[PDB]
């Protein structure tokens, strides 16, 4: 569909941040993994984000693929509902975690005594058990709104015409959208309840805190609003809607693999632990 | 009048010490070396035992 | 487990319980905090934990604790009993407490650069750099009699406080005369910058007026406390 | 140290029993307790095993289904509730102590015993009685079915003393290890399969019956038994 | 008077100074430098000890090389399993700030000390089943440094106060007390035939002690700063020290002098820890820095580095049949090295 | 063996002047922060003043900041101390006190009752 200079530019820009995201995340596994005293409460989530965005960028190549050539679907069924089952379960699992870090900074921020006599890294575990879980349960119904459809000569990983025609497309919108709107709510207020009371110095914590506020909002208010760009572009009224609803899902998939590959940078650049523990492996 | 109690008794201690008979410096290091020499093959840190008899490995 | 014979297994479940029991210690472990209290023979800190005693033995005893709780927070205070007098080595023990407890008599000038030196040994001692110190500037009674009688002087033992100024934004106390907020308030920058001069980023100096019939102390220490745990938990979560 | 059995008596060959082990005098949760039962003219037969947490749970392939140990650690109390009664359960209950870490002495104190009646490696002891008399040298031996010697190095053999109208009373473990107590006089060795221990001076306090037991692998089999008489 | 006595003690230290200059004809590099050099010493964590809350003070080895002791500032004595990372008993203390362990050459005593200035002694072996505490020595007035069992009924312990006293645990009195320092005594080795020890207190001297007549035979005063570790070389005839200053030394009984000192210019910072090879051709030293460093004892040389530790180094400590190197520091964690 | 010997000292006449030595040896000076303090009658042990290793950062007491000034020679090993315009209230003994331990910027014990580091201290009368 769209000119083949900009495909190349998009898949250029796309394994440049593959470059970047693998080496961040492999980067942040080995250190947390490699040093005790650096295995802490946090870390534990910032492991599991990074576990997530790996997973992601190992499913990145099928993805470049399916956009850039639509080349025939010759790997299977099963693999095109694999594929896309991972990378759900990996971006739910990814804005769980990131909610699940603003909700303990809050509580360890604005009650300190209280947040170190209650918060513990047994209950830690189980809360990222139950993130994986979520994911998993939310990310399930792919199964069988995705699949190969044929015009063996021209196939393409594509959501089911039934899974269309019935109205499941509708509904998962709407459940994928609930991934953006609470985490956004979540991170807003609790990071301006942490700026608030860290205002009453300090400016470079809140001015990270906005950045990372931005960022998530940045990178993943286009995906959705794609998505509903997408299940609105099938009407067969919708003829206008298709040429923005296609470079709003090509802009999405370009903020997409940005999310992964920004996440560790926000998330690992302060601590002042991690610069010398890096620095430490040499 | 502590401190002259403290003095006499250090110089009680210092005569006390000077009264030693004293080995050269080169025959003290020669039984060191030859102490060394002969348990060196009973060292397993110095010389590794192989790993069928190591506890540890 | 395989390879393992019965008595082994026996011993490994017993060493699983044991490290069970040490979980269960772990967690009382890390829900109190320790604190350090320092100072010298005049300036009356067994006042300030008999007063502590309100919140709830042999003769050479090393080593003195009492406890109390403000809000649920258990506190640990250690007094040290029956030491010499040299610190460099038995200091090092309390290189992990929350905060240290610095105790000054503020009345007398004769013993005051002999505390300045005290705080400024503990403040940038090598393995004590990362620990906080509350200071408690007691006596504050006998000081104001001291600069109202005006018989003794501050500019004798610390030539610049003729060229001192209180700072224009002050909040000095009700009824209080100006000569004994200058003095209260040089005395205090005096600890201030020490404290300022050198490692401000790692820890923090919390100076306070406090006296014998004050009773706000514990309140003090909780509050001190919050914040010492606050910068921490913001070192610690990537916030900083 | 002290351990006391209550229950036991006249039961039907149907009905149900509870068997109780009051313990004072050492610290009861921190061991392990066995039940081990000797029936009328017989030798030992080990029965059941809690561990010192209740976690670790064994049972002899002839009670598995219808006894269960359990213990009451704030009571320090130990039970073995039985059901289904037969008359081979007729015997004496013995109540156990056994601490397991690196060096320990398991099978060390055991009760006095409560008698109630009902209206696998191989332990071989061959001889069955001996005379002796004060003032002289015996070897008693043992074999086993399966070599004893474990890859840590340690043999897991095991011999008891019974004196006539007494409970067992630990004397060796571990094959050669002398438990506290226990005289100098007697010694322990053998090979990986074939075992003797040996009385240097025989005295009147040493008749009695001898048993020998494995500790490899559950369940623990005991030997016949070699009786000592003057 | 004062000035006459000062004048005497001037002399004596001046004509000994001269006495042990007269003997020394040569110099221990000298003679082994035409000896063959160790090489390079590879060594691997074999085993990781966790369960400890707090830093790690101490250590020690049971005769059998198989069990240690460790103290924390949580108040907890662990025993452990080295070969199989088993925890055999946990002693809670009564005061947190515990600074010595010792382990009972028969192995069925330990005993414990810190800031309070009492050792306290635990039957490991009772009929009881639990860990009791069977005597606590309560005479110093300062903390306690190190212990070292003699016995089962005799211990040695260096304390806070300048003092070091050996006492009597059936009765818990002071048989005998060695009153030579005049700063804190740090560390305390027993001799191999537990006649004689040797001290290491916080002026720059260190003393040989008769344990039987308990009168002090030997003052060596060779480094600059506070000494803080001394061991004994296998033979009985020597020693070394850890100090302050980046050195360590090796001191002489007989010829009453020091040998050679083991220092670099890369390291400056303070050596926590001494101990000795089965052989003795090899000294190995715990730092400040959260390093350990092997030295070639006969020749001045850095055989190799132990540095699997990430915070300082406080104890050390070699087994009987010399297999094995336990290092503990101040991260908690407890470390056993190997060779290939 | 750490030694350390003060060489001046004497009777003075008020308003004088008074120059005070301090030879050292059995250690490196270089690496080590030096101190002055004095004790006067019927009080305890007083710290004075106090240089870094190269002189860079130097410290006074309040009592007599402005008359007295510390100063060392790493070449010759010796530590100086000039004490100008002195007063009745200066009669006391001066100590050349050692830091415990080099490359460091704290001292710890120099004033304790018994100090292994410490000289054996001039009589300075006014
Ligand atoms: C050209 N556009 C209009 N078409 C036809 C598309 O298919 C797209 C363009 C595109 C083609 C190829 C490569 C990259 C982007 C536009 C839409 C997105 N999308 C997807 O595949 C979806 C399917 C889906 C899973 N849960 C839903 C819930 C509600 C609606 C939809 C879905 N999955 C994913 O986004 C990930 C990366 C997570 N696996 C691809």
């Amino acid at each position: 569909l769209f000119p083949a200079p900009l495909l190349a530019g998009v898949t250029a820009t796309c394994v440049a941040l593959f470059v970047v995201g693998i080496a961040g995340n492999l980067l942040t596994m080995l250190v947390v993994s490699r040093f005790r005293e650096l295995r802490t409460t946090t870390n534990l989530y910032l492991s599991s984000m990074a576990f997530s965005d790996l997973l992601i960028f190992l499913c990145m190549p099928l993805d470049l693929v399916r956009l850039w050539q639509y080349r025939p679907w010759n790997f299977g069924d099963l693999l095109c509902k694999l594929f896309q089952f991972v990378s759900e379960s990996c971006t739910y699992a990814t804005v769980l975690t990131i909610t699940a870090l603003s909700v303990e900074r809050y509580f360890a921020i604005c009650f300190p005594l209280r947040a170190k006599v209650v918060v513990t890294k047994g209950r830690v575990k189980l809360v990222i058990f139950v993130i994986w879980a979520v994911a998993f349960c939310s990310a399930g119904p792919i199964f069988v709104l995705v699949g190969v459809e044929h015009e063996w000569d021209t196939n393409e990983c594509r959501p089911t015409e039934f899974a269309v025609r019935s109205g499941l497309l509708t509904v998962m919108v709407w459940v994928s959208s609930i991934f953006f709107f609470l985490p956004v709510f979540c991170l807003t207020v609790l990071y301006s309840l942490i700026g608030r009371k860290l205002w009453r110095n300090h400016k470079q914590t809140v001015k990270m805190l906005a950045v990372v506020v931005f960022a998530f909002i940045l990178c993943w208010l286009p995906f959705h609003v794609g998505r509903y760009l997408f299940s609105k572009s099938f009407e067969p009224g919708s003829l206008e809607i298709a040429q923005i609803s296609q470079y709003c899902n090509l802009v999405s998939f370009v903020l997409f693999y940005l999310s992964a590959a920004i996440n560790p940078i926000l998330y690992n650049i302060m601590s002042k632990k991690y610069r010398v523990a890096v620095f430490r492996l040499l | 009048t502590a401190s002259i109690a403290q003095a006499r008794k250090l110089v009680e201690q210092l005569k006390m010490e000077a009264n030693i008979d004293r080995i050269k410096v080169s025959k003290a290091a020669a039984d060191l070396m030859a102490y060394c020499e002969a348990h060196a093959k009973e060292d397993p840190l110095l010389t590794p035992v192989p790993a069928s008899e190591n506890p540890f490995r | 487990g395989c390879t393992l014979s019965a008595e082994d297994k026996a011993a490994v479940e017993r060493s699983k319980m044991i490290e069970k029991q040490l979980q269960k210690d772990k967690q009382v472990y890390r829900r109190t905090l320790r604190l350090l209290l320092l100072g010298a023979d005049n300036s009356g800190k067994s006042t300030i934990v008999k007063q502590m005693r309100i919140y709830h033995r042999v003769k050479t005893s090393g080593i003195f604790e009492t406890k109390f709780q403000v809000d649920k927070v258990n506190f640990h205070m250690f007094d040290v009993g029956a030491q010499r007098d040299e610190r460099r080595k038995w200091i090092q023990c309390f290189n992990d407490v929350t905060a240290i407890i610095f105790v000054v008599d503020s009345s007398d000038y004769n013993r005051l650069q002999e505390a300045l030196n005290d705080f400024k040994s503990i403040w940038n001692n090598r393995w004590l750099r990362t620990i906080s110190v509350i200071l408690f500037l007691n006596k504050q009674d006998l000081l104001a009699e001291k600069v109202l009688a005006g018989k003794s002087k501050i500019e004798d033992y610390f030539p610049e406080f003729a060229r001192y100024t209180t700072p224009e934004d002050a909040t000095p106390e009700p009824g209080e005369d100006p000569r004994v907020t200058r003095a209260k308030y040089f005395i205090r920058k005096e600890f201030v910058d020490i404290s300022t001069a050198s490692g401000d980023g790692r820890h923090i100096c919390y100076p306070h007026f406090t006296c014998s019939v004050d009773t706000e102390n514990a309140r003090r220490i909780f509050n001190d406390c919050k914040d010492i745990i606050l910068q921490m938990n913001l070192r610690e979560y990537n916030l900083v | 140290v002290q351990l006391v059995e209550s229950g036991g008596g006249l039961v039907q060959p149907g009905g149900s029993r509870k068997l109780s082990c009051s313990a004072s005098g050492f610290a009861f949760s921190s061991f392990g307790m066995h039940w081990v039962r000797q029936a009328p003219e017989k030798g030992l037969e080990w029965v059941a095993y809690i561990s010192s947490g209740s976690g670790t749970i064994y049972y002899a392939d002839t009670v598995k289904g219808r006894f269960t140990i359990s213990r009451d650690d704030p009571k320090n109390t130990l039970f073995l509730q039985m059901t289904s009664l037969r008359s081979e359960d007729t015997a004496m209950y013995y109540c156990v102590r056994s601490i397991y870490y690196y060096g320990s002495s398991p099978f060390d104190f055991w009760g006095q015993g409560t008698t109630l009646t009902v209206s696998d490696i191989v332990m071989t002891q061959a001889t069955s009685s001996v005379p002796v008399t004060p003032g002289e040298s015996v070897s008693i031996s043992c074999r086993s079915s399966k070599s004893l010697l474990h890859s840590n190095g340690n043999t897991y053999l095991y011999w008891f003393l019974q004196r006539p109208g007494q409970s067992p009373q630990l004397l060796i473990y571990r094959m050669s290890n002398l438990a506290s107590g226990v005289p100098d006089r007697f010694s322990g060795s053998g090979s990986g399969t074939a075992f003797t221990l040996t009385i240097s001076r025989l005295e009147a306090e040493d008749v009695g019956v001898y048993y020998c037991m494995q500790h490899l692998e559950y369940p623990l089999t005991f030997g016949a038994g070699t009786k000592l008489e003057l | 008077e004062l000035d006459q006595l000062r004048q005497e003690a001037e002399q004596l230290k001046n004509q000994i100074r001269d006495a042990r200059k007269a003997c020394a004809d040569a110099t221990l590099s000298q003679i082994t430098n035409n000896i063959d050099p160790v090489g390079r010493i590879q060594m691997r964590t074999r085993r990781t000890l966790r369960g400890h809350l707090a830093k790690i003070y101490a250590m020690h080895w049971g005769t059998d090389s198989r069990l240690l002791v460790s103290a924390s500032q949580d108040g907890k004595l662990i025993i452990w399993d080295s070969y199989t990372t088993n925890k055999v008993h946990a002693i809670p203390l009564r005061s947190s700030w515990v600074m010595t362990c010792a382990y009972a050459p028969s192995g069925n005593y330990v005993a414990c000390g810190g800031l309070d200035n009492i050792c306290s002694i635990y039957n490991l072996k009772t009929r009881e089943g639990n860990v009791r505490v069977s005597r606590e020595l309560a005479g110093h007035t300062g903390y306690l440094s190190c212990c070292r069992f003699l016995d089962d009924n005799q211990i040695v312990t260096s304390s806070g106060d300048t003092t070091c006293a050996l006492w009597d645990i059936e009765t818990g009195q002071q048989t005998t007390t060695f009153t030579g320092h005049t700063g804190d005594v740090m560390s305390l080795s027993l001799a191999p035939d537990t006649r004689l020890f040797v001290s290491g207190a916080c002026d720059a001297s260190a003393k040989l002690w008769d344990v039987r007549e308990g009168m002090c035979r030997q003052t060596f005063t060779g480094h600059e700063s506070d000494i803080n570790a001394i061991c004994f070389f296998p033979n009985g005839n020597a020693f070394a020290t850890g100090s302050d200053d980046a050195t360590c030394r090796l001191f002489d009984l007989r010829a009453d002098q020091e040998l050679m000192t083991y220092s670099h210019d890369n390291i400056i910072c303070g050596i926590t820890s001494v101990s000795f090879s089965k052989s003795g051709r090899l000294l190995l030293a715990g730092y400040d820095d959260f390093n350990c460093n092997v030295w070639d004892a006969l020749k001045a040389d850095r055989a190799g580095v132990l540095a699997g530790h990430d915070n300082r180094v406080s104890c050390l400590g070699v087994t009987d049949d010399g297999m094995a190197v336990a290092t503990g520091s101040w991260d908690s964690f407890l470390k056993i090295w190997n060779g290939s | 063996q750490v030694q350390l010997q003060e060489s001046g000292g004497g009777l003075v006449q008020p308003g004088g002047s008074l120059r005070l030595s301090c030879a050292a040896s059995g250690f490196t000076f270089s690496n080590y922060k030096m101190n002055w303090v004095r004790q006067a009658p019927g009080k305890g042990l007083e710290w004075v003043s106090d240089i870094s290793q190269s002189g860079a950062s130097i410290s006074y007491t309040g009592s007599v900041k402005g008359r007295f000034t510390i100063s060392r020679d790493n070449a010759k090993n010796t530590l100086y101390l000039q004490m100008n315009s002195l007063k009745p209230e200066d009669t006391a003994v001066y100590y050349c006190a050692r830091c415990p331990a080099p490359f460091t910027r704290d001292c710890f014990d120099v004033t304790s009752t018994t100090y292994a580091y410490r000289g054996q201290g001039t009589q300075v009368t006014v």
